[PDB]
């Protein structure tokens, strides 16, 4: 994935940004692979 | 020697010992608390006076001690007991 970068309380993080970044980003793929697949299920029908 | 220049000599050894501890303990537990309520600032900008609240219960537990103290300094100094 490439970066797209926007001008404009901090929120907290548990346990850290880092982690709870890499455990999101594959999430994030799923869920972009699981919208493909029911994009392609409605176009099929 | 007067037993009197003994007497006064310890009480003023011991309201410097009772004012040095009195000031380390109000600086230390101020300056923990304050660092309590900046970061809490930090965090949230809004949040400030709900935390003055429990801050300045702190704050009159640790001064009221430290104060505590003097009476107890001047009593050592001014109104020193066993003074004969």
């Amino acid at each position: 994935m490439e970066v797209e970068y926007v001008g404009e309380t901090l929120y907290s993080f548990e346990p850290d940004p880092e982690t709870l970044f890499d455990a999101l980003l594959p999430r994030y793929i799923a869920t972009r692979v699981y919208a493909a697949l029911l994009e392609a299920a409605a176009s099929e029908s | 020697l007067d037993p009197n220049a003994i007497i006064t000599a310890g009480a003023l050894i011991g309201g410097g010992l009772i004012m040095g501890g009195g000031a380390i303990g109000a600086g230390i537990g101020d300056g923990i608390a304050g660092n309590a309520l900046i970061s809490g600032i930090a965090r949230q900008p809004e949040a400030q006076g709900r935390l003055f609240t429990p801050f300045f219960i702190t704050v009159g537990l640790v001064e009221a001690a430290y104060f505590i103290n003097l009476a107890f300094m001047a009593l050592f100094v001014f109104a020193t007991p066993g003074l004969q």
